């Protein structure tokens, strides 16, 4: 499944203030990483081709959450009081999965699947 | 045989995902553990057999061009989504949601695979 509809180039180097880690050809995907001063990472992930997101919490180079979300069509950077954030949202029949998250001016990640 | 593999649109190295082998990382989502319990249900074991009935299907299904129900083309390139329907040699059907690749010398990559069962 392709995600159509994504937060351009530009658009994404502003959120990360900087440019992706890597680039994987095969599947168009990308890695942007942003830390924290405080020894708190996070390494967030998609493929246009394939369409998922993941993202990789770490607290001083240890994975302490590690999400993986299959079936995005489209994600969007938002803004809000707080500040910006990436959302996402799948919806089917019985379930409705979101995750929002935020770099600036903390890390911090919400997400919740209801049915 | 071990020939029919190599002119098929399956790279070795995607065998590995098809059985659950491929192991996640930033550019992969893990999904070993669907792909394993697929190809048991179906009952195509990871053996030679195995590999050429997937390769065979797999290539095949490039073949018809009324299978495609996306496409996609960016910078990058050609992309498209194909349904095909599988009965295993344990009775069991699915059909494969498979994405390629539209090579520029006309050929298909086959990327990844999803099964759908109901």
């Amino acid at each position: 499944m392709f995600i159509e509809n994504k937060p351009g180039e530009i658009e994404l180097l502003s959120f990360f203030e900087s440019e992706p880690v890597s680039f994987e050809r095969d599947n168009i995907s990308f890695l942007y990483t942003a830390k924290n001063k405080c020894g708190l990472s996070v390494d967030f992930s998609f493929s246009v081709v394939e369409g998922w997101i993941q993202y990789t919490v770490r607290l001083h180079e240890n994975e302490i959450l590690h999400n993986s979300i299959d079936g995005v069509s489209s994600f969007s950077i938002r803004n809000d009081n707080l500040g910006d954030y990436i959302y996402a949202e799948i919806i089917t029949k019985e379930l409705i999965n979101k995750i929002e998250i935020r770099i600036r001016p903390d890390i911090k990640i919400k997400s919740s699947s209801v049915i | 045989t071990a020939q029919t593999i190599a002119n098929s649109v399956v790279d070795a190295k995607k065998f590995d995902y098809l059985f659950g082998k491929a192991t996640g990382n930033s550019h992969t989502l893990d999904r070993t553990n669907q792909l394993a319990l697929e190809m048991k249900r179906l009952g195509v074991a990871d053996d030679i057999n195995g590999h050429a009935v997937l390769a065979e299907h797999f290539t095949q299904a490039t073949k018809d061009s009324n299978n495609i129900v996306k496409k996609y083309t960016d910078q990058y390139g050609s992309f498209e989504i194909r349904e095909s329907f599988f009965i295993g040699p344990s009775g069991k059907a699915t059909v494969f949601e498979s994405t390629f690749e539209v090579m520029k010398d006309g050929s298909h990559r086959f990327i990844t695979t999803i099964p759908k069962n109901g």
